[PDB]
């Protein structure tokens, strides 16, 4: 709305790392103090300075606060590893009677290796067909990262309809596996020939079919 | 002295203007203030609009 936040920043773990935040000359440049919180995907944010003068109890010194006119600046030393979250500004607005945040800046780079993937076709069991419908799962397991496309073919034109595509999740061994569903009904799905599911990872293509008679 | 008859010029007229007008525009811009007293609700006193 009135606060514009950059949408990412790229850094080295040593170098210095500075964030700008940009309002108006009514919230920040007022004269208002401005508070900066941390969101991390999962934990409650809690506060980091407020004021950009004073430390809050458990906080460490490294970060740092300061105020040019306008806009407002925070600077850090060192990346260590729990700086994967955003940043947002904070400051009392008299326009919207309130207070309003920031956009937010996600601060990564790399930390994503290759691997090689493998997927499994299982077709519907007998069961599934007397519900009048037919989710088709094209298992995919054993890969690194979590970026695979997914493609859906009947051996005579690609299907656009009902593919879905889930987010990949850790697994034991640092790992990470998916599923892709696709609705359909079994009033077509003994007409067509054969069904499969197609993906790429990295320029690898791998194709596995499966024949319902 | 002895002036003839004759046309002759003595001097020059010189219309001096007496008023000056130096206004550029009709009108200046505006800027959006009224909204500080034209709101829908105000502040308090312990914490104001600045
Ligand atoms: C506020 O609103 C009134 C009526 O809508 C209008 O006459 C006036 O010019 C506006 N501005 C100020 C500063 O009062």
């Amino acid at each position: 709305s009135v606060l514009t936040q950059p949408p990412s920043v790229s850094g080295a773990p040593g170098q210095r790392v500075t964030i700008s935040c940009t309002g108006s000359s009514s919230n920040i440049g007022a004269g208002y103090d401005v508070h900066w919180y941390q969101q991390l995907p999962g934990t409650a944010p809690k506060l980091l300075i407020y004021g950009n003068s004073n430390r809050p109890s458990g906080v460490p010194d490294r970060f740092s606060g300061s105020k040019s006119g306008t806009s407002a600046s925070l600077a850090i030393t060192g990346l260590q590893a729990e700086d994967e979250a955003d940043y947002y500004c904070q400051s009392y607005d008299s326009s919207l009677s309130g207070s309003v945040f920031g956009g937010g800046t996600k601060l990564t780079v790399l930390g994503q290796p290759k691997a090689a993937p493998s997927v499994t076709l299982f077709p519907p069991s007998s069961e599934e067909l007397q519900a009048n419908k037919a989710t088709l799962v094209c298992l995919i397991s054993d890969f690194y990262p979590g970026a695979v496309t997914v493609a859906w073919k009947a051996d005579s034109s690609p299907v656009k309809a009902g593919v879905e595509t889930t987010t990949p999740s850790k697994q034991s061994n640092n790992k990470y596996a998916a599923s892709s569903y696709l609705s359909l009904t079994p009033e077509q799905w003994k007409s067509h020939r054969s069904y499969s599911c197609q993906v790429t990872h990295e320029g690898s293509t791998v194709e596995k079919t499966v024949a319902p008679t | 002295f002895t002036v003839e008859k004759g046309i002759y010029q003595t001097s020059n007229f010189r219309v001096q203007p007496t008023e000056s007008i130096v206004r550029f525009p009709n009108i200046t811009n505006l800027c959006p203030f009224g909204e500080v007293f034209n709101a829908t609700r105000f502040a308090s006193v312990y914490a104001w609009n600045r």
